[PDB]
């Protein structure tokens, strides 16, 4: 048998996954997941698929830090991940601009705040919830030159020529971040 | 889409790309600009991956950039809601939620046991003391 | 014990004391009223065989108190496969020639099954370990138990996390490290067949036995423990066997 490799973190809103290599020949893989204090606690028992959902496990406390490790199976042979923090790491989701209602001399962008994996009370936190302060979103508009706003809310307040057309673009953007501060544009959308 | 000259008018996102598909020169008429035209055309055409539906048990699938993101029912998880957190009662899952041993069975579920000094209690999980000083417990703490 | 604290009187109470002709000796686990569990190469300058004492409910070696209660080790039983002077199968079982009174201050850890432990102790991440032993590298040794909570590792990130120290002992399968590598914390020599408990779901069991390591907290290092879970086997046959003429007996192993 040989040891795991490569394996990596796939998270957006904190739905995430472990991946990693190779394709199972004659092998079988157990996952754990810890964090610095805690117990080891097993998951995707004797899988033979190259990729474990560990979503559950880390909206527990996003802002703890992770360590997994990939154990394989004809102390067995493992490989362990790299630490993963999901509050600081984990991918923003492209963004949708939810609509939009001109008056007079501005106009109001609103921002949908997408839901993410966390659980709590039996709902789906927005990405609001948990981020809080700590998530801005930047406008990208132009009359169908180039313009920018950005606020700590969900919403855009900014000024137009009536008769003319905007198009909008939206980003999730988390400032602090050193990496992964922006999510993708949003689709566009226009007056 | 385009039909017999209806290219005379000039161009128009909403007859064109939403009342209709456009193609990427369409798209580019409407904009007229390369990176307006580009950042339109990424989500345009990406195409939702949402559309197999591949969130199982009752999930929500939640369209991203070539990809989506399944939102499980409770007792589900995995990338499509694939995994029954019901069908998990093995012993290397928690120690199958025993209090001290656990045993596997296949076919049938994993039974639990307790150490010498202790007795498997109706729940058929949890151990009780049957002597006064068992083992691994403090007095004075108890 | 370095960088531990003192084991509240009462709370540390399957601990055992092993002295040869009234002078400490080493550390030691009781498992049930008659048999100790404690480490192999605490015994390899012994002479006076006769001469060797196990001591309950201690807790101060500086005043005496009724929990207190001495027994003859009538017999200490070795791994055959043991070599004195090495680190390998640093295991001992010793019967004592009385059972001891069972008591709030003095109780049995929990010896438990193979696969539990392995399966599910062997994955707790803290665990205790405790002792009378230096609480410093080469310094003197306490007077009260003390006590200390150490994290488990796996022999790969041990190992990969270890300064190599040329021709020093192997890890085998029969060891486990825990502690910590900055230098701060860790058990040492007096502290020798004392236990490494593991707390799982309201109970404790035995887990491992201080049995060796580069120096005492030292920077890059990780203390070494028996792992008591290749010895399951070995010690429930053993207990149930008739006691040997002599006090020393090599029993093999497997
Ligand atoms: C650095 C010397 S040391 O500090 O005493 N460490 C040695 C191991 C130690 C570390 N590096 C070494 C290099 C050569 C050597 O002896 C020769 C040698 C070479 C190759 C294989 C073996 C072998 O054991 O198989 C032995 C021993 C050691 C060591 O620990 N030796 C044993 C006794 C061996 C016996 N049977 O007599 C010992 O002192 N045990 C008590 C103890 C308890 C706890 C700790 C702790 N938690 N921290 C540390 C020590
Ligand atoms: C639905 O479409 C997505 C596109 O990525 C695919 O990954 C799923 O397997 C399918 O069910
Ligand atoms: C989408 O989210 C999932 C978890 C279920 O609550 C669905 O009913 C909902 O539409
Ligand atoms: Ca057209
Ligand atoms: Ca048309
Ligand atoms: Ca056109
Ligand atoms: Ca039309
Ligand atoms: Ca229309
Ligand atoms: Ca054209
Ligand atoms: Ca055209
Ligand atoms: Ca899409
Ligand atoms: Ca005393």
């Amino acid at each position: 048998t040989v040891a795991a490799y490569n394996l990596t973190w796939k998270s957006t809103n904190f739905k995430t996954i472990l991946e990693w290599e190779p394709k199972p020949v004659n092998q079988v893989y157990t996952v754990q997941i810890s964090t610095k204090s805690g117990d080891w606690k097993s998951k995707c028992f004797y899988t033979t698929d190259t990729e474990c959902d560990l979503t559950d496990e880390i909206v527990k406390d996003v802002k703890q830090t992770y360590l997994a490790r990939v154990f394989s199976y004809p102390e067995p042979l493992y490989e362990n991940s790299p630490e993963f923090t999901p509050y600081l790491e984990t991918n923003l989701g492209q963004p949708t601009i939810q609509s939009f209602e001109q008056v007079g001399t501005k106009v109001n962008v609103t921002v949908e705040d997408e839901r993410t994996l966390v659980r709590r009370n039996n709902t789906f936190l927005s990405l609001r919830d948990v981020f809080g302060k700590d998530l801005i979103y930047t406008l990208y508009y132009w009359k169908s030159g180039k313009k920018t706003a950005k606020t700590n809310t969900n919403e855009f307040l900014i000024d137009v020529d009536k008769g003319e057309n905007y198009c909008f673009s939206v980003q999730a953007v988390i400032p602090s971040r050193t990496v992964n501060r922006k999510s993708t544009d949003s689709p566009v959308e226009c007056m | 889409a385009n039909a017999f000259l209806e290219e005379l008018r000039p161009g128009s996102l909403e007859r064109e790309c939403k009342e209709e598909q456009c193609s990427f020169e369409e798209a580019r008429e409407i904009f007229k600009d390369a990176e307006r035209t580009k950042l339109f055309w990424i989500s345009y055409s990406d195409g939702d991956q949402c559309a197999s539906s591949p969130c199982q048990n009752g999930g929500s699938c939640k369209d991203q950039l070539q990809s989506y993101i399944c939102f499980c029912l409770p007792a589900f998880e995995g990338r499509n809601c694939e995994t029954h957190k019901d069908d998990q009662l093995i012993c290397v899952n928690e120690n199958g939620g025993c209090e001290q041993y656990c045993s596997d069975h296949t076919g049938t579920k994993r039974s639990c046991r307790c150490h010498e000094g202790y007795s498997l209690l109706a729940d058929g999980v949890s151990c009780t003391p049957t002597v006064e000083y068992p083992c691994g417990k403090i007095p004075i703490l108890e | 014990i370095v960088g531990g604290k003192v084991c509240p009187k009462g709370e540390c109470p399957w601990q055992v004391l092993l002295l040869v002709n009234g002078a400490q000796l080493c550390g030691g686990t009781l498992i049930n009223t008659i048999w100790v569990v404690s480490a192999a190469h605490c015994f390899d300058k012994i002479k006076n065989w006769r001469n060797l004492i196990a001591v309950l409910g201690e807790h101060d070696l500086s005043e005496h108190d009724g929990d207190e209660q001495s027994r003859r080790v009538a017999q200490v039983i070795i791994p055959s496969t043991y070599v004195p002077g090495t680190t390998n199968h640093d295991i001992a079982l010793l019967r004592l020639h009385q059972p001891v009174v069972l008591t709030d201050h003095v109780v049995p850890l929990c010896l438990p099954e193979r696969t539990f432990s392995e399966r599910t102790l062997a994955f707790v991440r803290f665990s205790l370990v405790s002792g009378w032993g230096q609480l410093l590298d080469r310094g003197a040794t306490a007077l009260e138990l003390m006590v200390l909570n150490v994290p488990r590792l796996m022999t790969q990130d041990c190992l990969q996390q270890s300064r190599k120290v040329g021709d020093s002992p192997n890890i085998t399968e029969y060891m486990f490290c825990a502690g910590y590598s900055d230098g701060s914390k860790d058990s040492c020599k007096g502290d020798s067949g004392g236990p490494h408990a593991t707390h799982y779901r309201g109970t404790w069991y035995l887990t491992g036995i201080v049995s060796w390591g580069q120096g005492c907290a030292t920077v890059g290092h990780f203390g070494v423990y028996t792992r008591v879970s290749q010895y399951i086997e070995w010690l429930q046959k053993l207990m149930r066997s008739e006691p040997r003429p002599g006090v020393l007996l090599r029993a093999p192993f497997p």
